[PDB]
RNA sequence: GAAAAGUACCCCGGGAGGGGAGUGAAAGAGUACCUGAAACCGUGUGCCUACAAUCCGUCAGAGCCUCCUUUUCCUCUCCGGAGGAGGGUGGUGAUGGCGUGCCUUUUGAAGAAUGAGCCUGCGAGUCAGGGACAUGUCGCAAGGUUAACCCGUGUGGGGUA
RNA sequence: GGGAUGAGCUGUGGGUAGGGGUGAAAGGCCAAUCAAACUCCGUGAUAGCUGGUUCUCCCCGAAAUGCAUUUAGGUGCAGC
RNA sequence: CGCGGCACAUCCACCUUGUGGUGGGUGUGGGUAGGGGAGCGUCCCUCAUUCAGCGAAGCCACCGGGUGACCGGUGGUGGAGGGUGGGGGAGUGAGAAUGCAGGCAUGAGUAGCGACAAGGCAAGUGAGAACCUUGCCCGCCGAAAGACCAAGGGUUCCUGG
């Protein structure tokens, strides 16, 4: 329907609930219009997920050879990836368990007039 | 208190689409001929030079 | 007593109560030190 | 092995079924000898060959057709002399 | 993976990670790696839901959407069904009636008695003995059968206590 | 808040071991457990007590009474 | 009661008249504890036969089938073992045991982030600085929150990354 390019950022250690947050900013927005909303918002999470629609654009306009004038974040998710097991100590000798959770970040821009 | 009984599919999402960030509002820069985009808040430090725009 | 837990450390008394030639001086020692070389323990 | 360094085999199952070329090595703990001209690897900069194994090579005899390759007592020595099979020689 | 041939080179990025090339029969095999199920978490899309009291289903049932097909046309037909009506799969279910989860244990439980957060895996009437009783069947039958042991590579042949 | 030159507090080294120790006596303490510690073994202890016991269909289909019982929430025999 | 399907029992007629088959009447078929009879499914061995790198197992989707457990068809994924028939043997079927091992939800982006000494600015380093370096202000301890040994720990010390 629409050229397009894909990125995937596997293993980002943003926490899927906490990235999700974001990338509700920047759908169907264009990309001059997407990395400018992360660049001013105050969560950590658009740290990792600008670093994915900015590649994307690079990607549509070094290989596929688009204008990156005319891009628009066509499809963007965040999925879970593995979880490392951690104990926090508490009172009366009870062991409680941490979850470090991962993410895995996919963008997938398309040029479109 | 404890929860008596676990929250199903349509309860436990309908809170939880609650949570979420609020956009700004950004509007129009150009400053050292390059245009860029701010909040309105910051729009004096943009014609300062006290913005870093990376 | 406040504050004091069970295992307070010295290297002389833990050789002279659980050592290798206290078990060697009865007949229930060299039997312990025979029953942990044949489960294969590193230390007797 | 019964395949040595210096001798010249020929392929008799492979993608280079059909090809001669000499052994450069031999490597009898795996069973794989290196023979030069055969599965050429394009192995990324930064084409050599790979090993095969040895039972997919047979022993040229000197005289063109290969074959099985047996032993003799040189009856002076005593050291075995490996032989060929069809007809006998070196 | 058969073989390390383990992704040279370029690109976004501090890296991690990726994209294009490349190797390979396969990258729907990328040192997080054969096959890759369920719980669980997303994104896109069709229908439904913001005046309604729902063990969450079942029977009745309108409307929308989707996909295959007789009819009379558009004869542009070598076309395509272009649309509507008719009929039939699949998805949703406005609305009406009926409707007190499962197990254990009890005179009696939807019970405000017990047990289970969910999924995948494991988890409970078995075996020994010329035992005992009773049967179904097979061989021999006024007789039936051997045990230890001996001889054979065997599951076969001897062996009357 | 009580003691704070005393029947004081304390370091280091040693001694007393399970029907035994030790106790200015509370069944206290003896390695976060004590009206008889912990570990291993007898051991897959025993429990008239509670819980559990997994595929299908076809036919038939009860009892909760009598007698005896260290028996009354068990069991033998009869009834069904 | 009517029309059509199924099963069990009994009776009357046929066929090698009980190992029992075919046809026709009348009767019967709620069911726990329990008794009886007949079957589906997974695995393993043996005998016969037949598929499979021109794609087996397993998994996923769809369309069909049988009175039930369940079965077949076509396609997608996948990469080496299955199907049918006569027999033999079982670690042979889970939803519950406050069962076990693993993975993952709900609570929930919630409580908490460990003393009531208290930090601030400038300049620096850097992709990244409330916490790192340097300088100056401010505050806290000062019978310790300073300086040393013993027990204990064992390379935590210094330098460069
Ligand atoms: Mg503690
Ligand atoms: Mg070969
Ligand atoms: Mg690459
Ligand atoms: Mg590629
Ligand atoms: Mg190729
Ligand atoms: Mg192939
Ligand atoms: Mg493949
Ligand atoms: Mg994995
Ligand atoms: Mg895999
Ligand atoms: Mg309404
Ligand atoms: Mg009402
Ligand atoms: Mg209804
Ligand atoms: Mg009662
Ligand atoms: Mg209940
Ligand atoms: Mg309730
Ligand atoms: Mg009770
Ligand atoms: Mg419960
Ligand atoms: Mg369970
Ligand atoms: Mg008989
Ligand atoms: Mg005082
Ligand atoms: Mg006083
Ligand atoms: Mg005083
Ligand atoms: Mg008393
Ligand atoms: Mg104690
Ligand atoms: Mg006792
Ligand atoms: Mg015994
Ligand atoms: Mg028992
Ligand atoms: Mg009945
Ligand atoms: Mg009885
Ligand atoms: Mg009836
Ligand atoms: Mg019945
Ligand atoms: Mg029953
Ligand atoms: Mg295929
Ligand atoms: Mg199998
Ligand atoms: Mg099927
Ligand atoms: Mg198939
Ligand atoms: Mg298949
Ligand atoms: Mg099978
Ligand atoms: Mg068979
Ligand atoms: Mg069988
Ligand atoms: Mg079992
Ligand atoms: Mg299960
Ligand atoms: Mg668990
Ligand atoms: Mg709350
Ligand atoms: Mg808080
Ligand atoms: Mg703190
Ligand atoms: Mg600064
Ligand atoms: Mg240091
Ligand atoms: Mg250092």
């Amino acid at each position: 329907e629409y050229p397009s390019a894909v990125a995937k950022a596997r293993f980002v250690r943003v926490s899927p609930r906490k990235a999700r947050r974001v990338i509700d900013l920047v759908r169907g927005r264009s990309v001059s219009d997407a990395l400018d909303i992360l660049r001013w918002a105050p969560q950590a999470a658009s740290g990792p997920v600008a670093k994915v629609i900015a590649s994307a654009a690079a990607n549509a306009q070094n290989n596929g050879g688009l204008d990156p004038a005319t891009l628009v974040v066509a499809t963007v998710y965040a999925d879970q990836g593995p979880t490392a097991k951690r104990i926090r100590p508490r009172a009366q000798g009870r062991a409680f368990r941490i979850r470090r959770r991962t993410s895995h970040i996919t963008v997938v821009v398309e040029s479109r007039p | 208190a404890v929860p008596k009984r676990r929250k199903s599919r349509s309860n436990t999402r309908s809170r939880r689409s609650q949570w979420k960030a609020a956009k700004t509002e950004l509007v129009g820069v150009t400053v050292a001929g390059h245009a860029h985009k701010v909040p309105r808040r910051l729009l004096k430090a943009a014609r300062l030079g006290l913005i870093d725009f990376d | 007593t406040k504050g004091k837990r069970t295992f307070q450390p010295n290297n002389r008394r833990r050789a002279r109560v659980h050592g290798f030639r206290l078990r060697m001086r009865t007949r229930a020692g060299r039997s312990i030190v025979s029953s942990r070389r044949r489960k294969g323990r590193r230390t007797l | 092995m019964k395949v040595h360094k210096g001798d010249t085999v020929l392929v008799i199952s492979g993608k280079d079924k059909g090809a001669k070329g000499k052994v450069l090595q031999a490597y009898p703990d795996r069973n794989r000898v290196l023979v030069e001209g055969v599965n050429r690897i394009k192995k990324h900069t930064a084409t050599q060959e790979a090993p095969i194994h040895v039972s997919n090579v047979m022993v040229v005899d000197s005289d063109g057709k290969p074959t099985r390759i047996g032993y003799r007592v040189d009856e002076e020595t005593g050291k075995r002399v490996r032989i060929s099979k069809r007809n006998g020689k070196d």
